[PDB]
């Protein structure tokens, strides 16, 4: 499923112009404060939901166990620990 | 686990060597070694640090020399190959309190001290931990605790129990540099100490990482220009497509 | 008598040499020794030849 | 023609580091393979050169890791860097499973690198478990024996095996001594398997992000990759000087500093960070030969992503709802990994067993379904 | 298409074991490269296995041996097992080298493999040398401290450069667990590069007694030569099972029973018997700096018989004077092996420096010599 | 060198376990056991060798707890981490008459007696070295000989002067088994109990070896005929040119 230079096992191109300018004729880090800001946001913005959701509920998951587990073994939790086991 | 199963977890107190870019302070390391040359080495060994090793640490090559010359430790056999014994020398051990685990359980009723060149990293907490047990001896155990015969009352030890008892007391040590010598401070000094005996090599190893993480973040920075000089033609690349 | 003294692994022989010894010893002229030096050279004092005592 | 190119031993290095075509537009997570590679050669030096100093004599070995630290020159550096480069491996490890199921890495044409993938992250286990009995402090033995006698659940011939991998009756000087043997092979064994993964790779080359085809756009590895590389190298050397020269023992267990004592046990026996969420899913299951399966089925169940992913198309980057699911199984694999360390106590043990179940159903209903029903969604919805 | 084409992986052994092109005429002298990969699977199993009941520690070493033999089942097998291999390792690796300079096999285009071929000869040496001295019997510690100065030639640096490789001022055990380490390592090494010369081989192929081109008339390497193959196989185990069943010590020199000694030196230091003919030619430069060049020059003087063979025809097959001076060459090199281990006096002293010129002047001045005229004659005999 | 300097090379006896197929005597291996134990032992160690060795080679399980039953080794300390003894068991090695080399030294005008357990592979001549050297000493060394102080002259040993005198004389050991004890016999039961000492796999490894060779010896006949089949199709193929 992979050729190699010359014959990589592309459809046939045709009709495609490319350009490019040499490394040294341009500025690396043109337009970098704009990223830096406008673009990170915008995709940080469009992912975010995909980390909260599960971040948060297997946060709070943890925290309620935790919590719990914390109680049953002060003298307060005596009862509810020996229900428990 | 109940908290007293666990113990009581160490404050966290301001060491010197705390931060990365700072020292021990050596004025504390050479007062800590004598707090445990007076104190902790009648029951606890420090095995792994020789006479050498505290030298241009806390000691000069003398003193250490003298210190070691005072002790006597066993010499190859004689020309009859009889046992003899020798004066200690700077590549030789400090000799510990007791032969064996028997004999060290037997003036303990029964527990056996721990050697304490490692302690300082083979307890959650390290200086921390060192200096809230040994000053954290209640006058009275809390109401309702049974101690085991021989146990005594410290709620940094795991189950409460412990069978070292207090041994620091305003002015048991009289420090050499005129230093109040109080329960607190020779925790501090001793703590200190121990965690030197535990990682001798913490002074260069941080300053050796003071010159990695420049060295590393100066090269992380070219590292950035130069992907970004030499991606700039694929970034920059345009198209024009007339379809056929 | 000469004595072997492990030092670093190698042996070190140790030698008090007699007068006698000695004597024989800065007889050879140094101009012909492949290695040319007189004992004065070798020992700090002539009774204690003190060598590492691997050959060369 | 060109050297490179005529003489066969420079065409393979060649075919793999300099002209190899890879896709244009591979992100930050495609550099977890070569950092990857930078652990296996960190390990390799730093390994041989403890193996200079190490003693593998139960009598000898905490006290020789012992020297390394205090007498060798620059021990510290190289004992520690071994130890949380043994960590690194496992993050770096992670991350490129990660990436690998995220990208649908695993699909067709390529179903053999990843299956190799799968043995080496087994080889990378055994690897790593047999190096941390070396050093014989109380974690040590006590990892050794409980891992260990999983084997005698094996019926008829378990206890059997036991003796017969220890060399004896309990861990010991035989034990020891042999893990020192095999730590050291397994190494180069698992290079090996490197090699295959991406020889086998070679066939269809890197996948990309979008998941299409890259034969219509490539770019020589090098420079382009070579120096992209670099950052995360650089990168991956920043975490390792704050870990290695700041904070050596963050990762450890303090008990490994106790020498092993047969008598006393520790408080709690619990195996490293990176092997801790499997941990989870043996517990889960009350039987002791029921949990081994399960352990062992929770790694060999990824070779069955190939089949059990539906989608017509590779890879999560325009799928919302399998990327969803996606950040749920990647969130329940660390709660398996903490579940792994806390004691054996309500309402942990529930939690655990909801967890595994979780794992497991994942692979054998969840992404089948969602799988099949983006199907539909993404041909009704362009209709 | 067959899988075994189809598939890369399994492409990659056929290649090399099935489909693989040969002449169908190699003679029984193309069977030592099968022999060496036999020696090698050998030592790395029985090594692998030795390390898990070897201690590397010097005041442990000589002892671990002891109950190799004594205690561990079979211990005694895989030690002898182990020793012998050795040699039979290098009556495989001489014979081969025998082969390739008698059959022309270092003439392009078959450079390369043979260049490989020279460094995999110099690994074997060196890993042979480190896994004499673990046994840290008195050959063991002698052989290491005389071959081990021998760096101290090295102008300016060489004392600093010993001093340095043994870890203290002199042989101890800091010497013997860092041969333990390395001896360990270099054997893979070694397999690389006996990989890398196959693969530098398979450009040309196998050269074969006739010297010409077997382009002509190819034979797959399985079923003729793997069947081929099992004949020397079952003839090497005959003498493999009657050194170690029946005569395990034959090879062995009795000083490496008595343990190591740094203050008694043993009445004669020589080293393994394959060692040999180096050693007589350090023996006759009467310096020490010269003595080493020499030495190395001895090994490294192979790489230029591409060079000095001046001959427009491939091999000894048809060249009746060559053949005479190749018959010379061999039994000069069998008598400098002699010289090596007899006594430094009279009459072998002069007889070794004799020895050594003939040594280099095959290289130098006979090979080009008779090169050229046998060139002539066959010109101006066949006219 | 000269002769001397070399020592007389012995003569090849015909041992019992010289042989291909040939197992040591067991019978002369225990008499050899009773002669190092009432001769050499006095002198030798065996460090190599444990009770348990001689279990089913030279003795029953009986007899040889109760020579390790008869000595005392180092126990544990007791439970005041004083020192203890406690009897033999078939685990312990059989102790050496001495405590070191200085003192074997002593006891031996300055020459150490080496340990006997690896002796008959440590030496050119094996078994034949050791019988040729314990009963090779001439009553009188040859006319011209100076012999070192505490040397004694035997030509088998390079240089001719051993720190060991002659220790076996006809009827020094009284064998359980009747067997008249001469300085022949003697000198033979001991050099092959040594030689079982330094190699006791000896007996099966030879039988091994037999099975090997007769399992190889087949695989090779079987791989020529089937070699032979194989090829015979390109060893019998014909040609017709016909020049095109
Ligand atoms: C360990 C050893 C150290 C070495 C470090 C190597 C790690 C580098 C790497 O793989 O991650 C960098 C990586 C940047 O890589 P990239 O090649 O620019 O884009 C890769 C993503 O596919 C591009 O993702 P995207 O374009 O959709 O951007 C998403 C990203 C924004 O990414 C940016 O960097 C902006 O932000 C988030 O997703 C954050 C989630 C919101 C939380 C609130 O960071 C991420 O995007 C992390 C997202 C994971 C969630
Ligand atoms: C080590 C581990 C053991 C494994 C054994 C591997 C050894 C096999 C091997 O390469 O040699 C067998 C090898 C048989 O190999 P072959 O494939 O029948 O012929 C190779 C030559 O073309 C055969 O040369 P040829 O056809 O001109 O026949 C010559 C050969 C007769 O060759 C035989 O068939 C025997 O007899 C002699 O050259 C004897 C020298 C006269 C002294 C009197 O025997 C010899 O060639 C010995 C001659 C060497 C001098
Ligand atoms: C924690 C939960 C992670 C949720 C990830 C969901 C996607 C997301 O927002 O990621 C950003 C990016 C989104 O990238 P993307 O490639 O989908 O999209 C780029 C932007 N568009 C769509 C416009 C082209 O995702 C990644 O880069 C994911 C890599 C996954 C690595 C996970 C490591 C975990 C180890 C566990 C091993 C078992
Ligand atoms: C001892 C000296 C040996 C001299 C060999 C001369 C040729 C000969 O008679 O050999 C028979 C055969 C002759 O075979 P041939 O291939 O020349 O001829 C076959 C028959 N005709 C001529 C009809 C085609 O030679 C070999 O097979 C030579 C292999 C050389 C191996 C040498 C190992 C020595 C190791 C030293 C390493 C450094
Ligand atoms: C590693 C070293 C390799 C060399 C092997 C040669 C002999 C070693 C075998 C051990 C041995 O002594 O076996 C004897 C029989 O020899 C034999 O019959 C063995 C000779 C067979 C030659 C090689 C055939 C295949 C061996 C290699 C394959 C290994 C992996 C493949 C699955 C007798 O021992 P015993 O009969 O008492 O044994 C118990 C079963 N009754
Ligand atoms: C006379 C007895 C004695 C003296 C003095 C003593 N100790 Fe101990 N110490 C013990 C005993 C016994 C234990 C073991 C307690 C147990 O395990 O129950 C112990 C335990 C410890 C522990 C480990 C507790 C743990 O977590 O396992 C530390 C740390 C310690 N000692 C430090 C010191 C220091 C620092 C000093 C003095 C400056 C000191 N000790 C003085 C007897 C002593
Ligand atoms: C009272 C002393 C003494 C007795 C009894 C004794 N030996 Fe020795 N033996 C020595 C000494 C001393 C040496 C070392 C001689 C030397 O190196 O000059 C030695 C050396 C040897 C050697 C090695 C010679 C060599 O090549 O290095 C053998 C073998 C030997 N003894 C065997 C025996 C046997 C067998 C017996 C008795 C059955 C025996 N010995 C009895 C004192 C003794
Ligand atoms: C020592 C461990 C490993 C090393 C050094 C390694 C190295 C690499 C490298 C250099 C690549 C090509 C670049 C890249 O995509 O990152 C790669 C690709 C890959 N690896 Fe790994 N890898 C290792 C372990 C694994 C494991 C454990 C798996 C699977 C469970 C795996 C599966 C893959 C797959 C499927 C690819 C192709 C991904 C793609 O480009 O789409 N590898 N690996
Ligand atoms: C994939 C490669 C490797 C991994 C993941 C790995 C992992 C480990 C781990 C986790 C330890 C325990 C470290 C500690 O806490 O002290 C260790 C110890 C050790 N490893 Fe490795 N290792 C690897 C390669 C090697 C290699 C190639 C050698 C060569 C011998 C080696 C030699 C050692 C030695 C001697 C120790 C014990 C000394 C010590 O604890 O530092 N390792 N290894
Ligand atoms: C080309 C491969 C090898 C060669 C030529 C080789 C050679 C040797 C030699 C000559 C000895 C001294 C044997 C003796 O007289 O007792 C030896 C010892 C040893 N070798 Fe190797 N060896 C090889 C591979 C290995 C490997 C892969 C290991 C893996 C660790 C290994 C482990 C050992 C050990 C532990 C010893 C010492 C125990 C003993 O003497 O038997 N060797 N080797
Ligand atoms: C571990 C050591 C080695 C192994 C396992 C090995 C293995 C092999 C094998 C399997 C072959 C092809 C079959 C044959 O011709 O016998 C071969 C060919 C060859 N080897 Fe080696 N070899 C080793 C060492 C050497 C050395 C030291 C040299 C050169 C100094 C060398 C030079 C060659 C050459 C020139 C060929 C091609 C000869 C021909 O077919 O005409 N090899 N080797
Ligand atoms: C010993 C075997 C280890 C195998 C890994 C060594 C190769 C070094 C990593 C280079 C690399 C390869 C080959 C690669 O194919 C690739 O493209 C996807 C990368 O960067 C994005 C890489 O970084």
């Amino acid at each position: 499923y992979m050729g190699w230079w010359g014959h990589m096992g592309s459809p046939p191109q045709k009709g495609i112009a490319g350009y490019t300018i040499s490394p040294f004729a341009a500025r690396p880090f043109a337009g970098v404060v704009h990223a830096a800001i406008f673009n990170t946001f915008r995709r940080t913005k469009n992912q975010a939901l995909f980390v909260i959701l599960p971040v948060s509920f297997f946060y709070y998951v943890w925290t309620q166990a935790s919590e719990k587990n914390e109680w049953l073994y002060t003298k307060a939790g005596r009862h509810e620990l020996a229900k428990a086991l | 686990m109940t908290a007293a199963e666990h113990g009581l977890h160490p404050a966290e107190y301001p060491w010197p060597q705390n931060g990365m870019l700072s020292t021990f302070d050596h004025a504390s390391l050479r007062r800590g070694y004598q707090v445990y040359k007076e104190v902790c080495a009648a029951c606890h060994s420090l095995d792994r640090i020789a006479w050498r090793n505290l030298v241009g640490v806390t000691h000069t090559t003398d003193e250490a020399k003298a210190f070691a010359e005072e002790l006597e430790y066993d010499d190859e056999p004689d020309d009859e190959g009889n046992p003899r014994k020798r004066p200690g020398k700077l590549a030789d051990y400090i000799p510990g309190p007791y032969p064996n685990e028997q004999a060290a359980r037997a003036a303990n009723q029964g527990a056996l001290p721990p050697d304490l060149s490692l302690i300082a990293k083979a307890r959650h907490g390290g200086a921390d931990y060192i200096f809230a047990l040994l000053t954290g001896y209640p006058d009275e155990p809390p109401a309702g605790v049974v101690l085991a015969p021989g146990m005594n009352y410290n709620p940094y030890f795991p189950g409460g129990g412990i069978g070292m008892a207090r041994t620091l007391f305003d002015g048991v040590v009289e420090y050499e540099d005129g230093t109040p010598a109080t329960t607190s401070q020779m925790a501090k000094d001793v703590a200190a100490f121990l965690t030197w005996a535990a990682e001798p090599e913490h002074d260069e190893r941080k300053k050796l990482g003071l010159k990695a993480i420049i060295v590393i973040s100066a090269m992380l920075g070219l590292s950035v220009y130069i992907k970004k000089f030499k991606w700039s033609p694929i970034k920059n690349r345009k198209f024009i497509y007339n379809p056929p | 008598k000469n004595v072997i003294i492990k030092w670093r692994g190698k042996p070190i022989f140790i030698r008090h040499r007699t007068s006698e010894e000695i004597e024989e010893a800065n007889e050879v002229n140094v101009a012909t020794l492949r290695d040319p030096q007189t004992d004065d050279e070798r020992v700090q004092k002539p009774e204690w030849l003190v060598m590492i005592g691997v050959c060369t | 023609m060109a050297l490179r190119k005529k003489n066969s031993l420079l065409n393979m290095a060649n075919s793999y580091v300099l002209d190899s075509p890879q896709p244009s537009n591979l992100n930050y997570f495609w550099n977890f393979g070569s950092l990857l590679a930078l652990c296996l050669v960190i390990q390799l030096a730093t390994g041989i050169t403890l193996a200079m100093h190490y003693t593998s004599h139960a009598s000898l070995a905490f006290d020789s890791v012992e020297h390394i630290m205090r007498d060798v020159n620059f021990g510290w550096f190289i004992r520690y860097a071994h130890a949380n480069t043994a960590s690194f491996f496992f993050i770096c490890i992670y991350a490129h499973m990660g990436r690998n199921i995220y990208y649908g890495s695993y699909k067709t044409p390529r179903v053999l690198p990843w299956s190799i993938g799968v043995i080496i992250f087994l080889l990378l286990i055994i690897t790593a478990f047999m190096g941390y009995v070396l050093v014989f402090g109380q974690m040590s033995l006590w990892g050794a024996t409980v891992i260990c006698n999983l084997v005698s659940a094996i019926p008829w011939l378990g206890e059997d095996i036991v003796h017969f991998l220890w060399g004896g009756f309990s861990v010991g000087n035989p034990t020891l001594q042999r893990f020192f043997a095999l730590h050291y092979l397994m190494p180069f064994v698992l290079a090996v398997f490197a090699l295959l993964h991406l020889i086998a790779l070679h066939t269809a080359g890197s996948s990309n992000p979008l998941g299409i085809t890259s034969n219509v756009d490539k770019l020589s590895m090098h420079p382009y990759y070579s120096f992209k590389d670099l950052i995360t190298v650089f990168a991956f050397l920043l975490m390792f000087t704050l870990f290695v020269f700041f904070s050596p023992d963050k990762l450890g267990h303090p008990d490994n500093y106790i020498p092993a004592n047969p008598m006393v046990t520790p408080a709690s026996i619990v195996p490293e960070w990176y092997l801790l969420p499997f941990y989870a899913i043996l517990r889960a299951i009350p039987d002791k030969l029921g949990g081994v399966i399960a352990m062992v089925a929770a790694i060999l169940i990824l070779l069955i992503l190939p089949i059990v992913d539906r989608s017509i198309i590779r890879g999560n980057a325009f799928k919302p709802i399998s990327k969803l699911l996606f950040g749920f199984f990647i969130c329940n694999f660390l709660l398996l990994g903490v579940l792994g360390q806390v004691h054996i106590e309500p309402p942990f043990i529930v939690l655990g067993q909801i967890c595994t179940i979780f794992y497991f159903s994942y692979f054998l209903i969840l992404l089948p379904m969602v799988s099949t029903i983006e199907n539909i969604f993404f041909y009704i919805g362009s209709l």
